[PDB]
């Protein structure tokens, strides 16, 4: 039959802003003391990081950025590029 | 000829260099190397690969 308590709720939600009833807003991060005062970014990483708990990450346009580096390992290089000049001395 | 090589340091110890190819023939075939600088007749000169 009859619906009652309505009970109109346009007040409470301006109660945590009028700017969020149209935009959902930014996140933002946590500061770390360790990482002295700098400030991170949410959509850029420049620093190289390790492949392993780092997602597979995404670009999407410009941003010289670092990486995850895979496999890094250091041996003894040969003397020459290539063809037949291959002088020492 | 594959490859060439040459040396024109000076050095009295055993010097070991190491040169890499690609191997595009395939199958077991052979390799082979040749000086020439000719041996050494006196034993003022002592230039041994």
């Amino acid at each position: 039959g009859m619906t009652g308590i309505l009970f109109s709720l346009g007040a409470s939600m301006v109660l945590g802003g009028v700017a969020q009833m149209l935009a959902p807003k930014a996140r933002t991060p946590r500061i770390q003391t360790t990482d002295n005062g700098k400030q991170n970014t949410y959509f850029s990483s420049l620093d190289n990081m390790v492949a392993q708990g780092n997602v597979l990450p995404v670009l999407y346009g410009e941003m010289r950025v670092g990486s995850r580096v895979v496999s890094q390992e250091i041996s003894t290089a040969d003397e020459g590029d290539g063809g037949q000049v291959v002088v020492i001395g | 000829t594959e490859k060439d090589i040459t040396i024109k340091g000076k050095t009295t110890s055993q010097y070991l260099a190491s040169v890499v190819m690609g191997n595009l023939p395939p199958r077991p075939f052979n390799i082979r190397m040749r000086r020439m600088t000719p041996d050494s007749t006196t034993d003022q000169l002592q230039n041994k690969t």
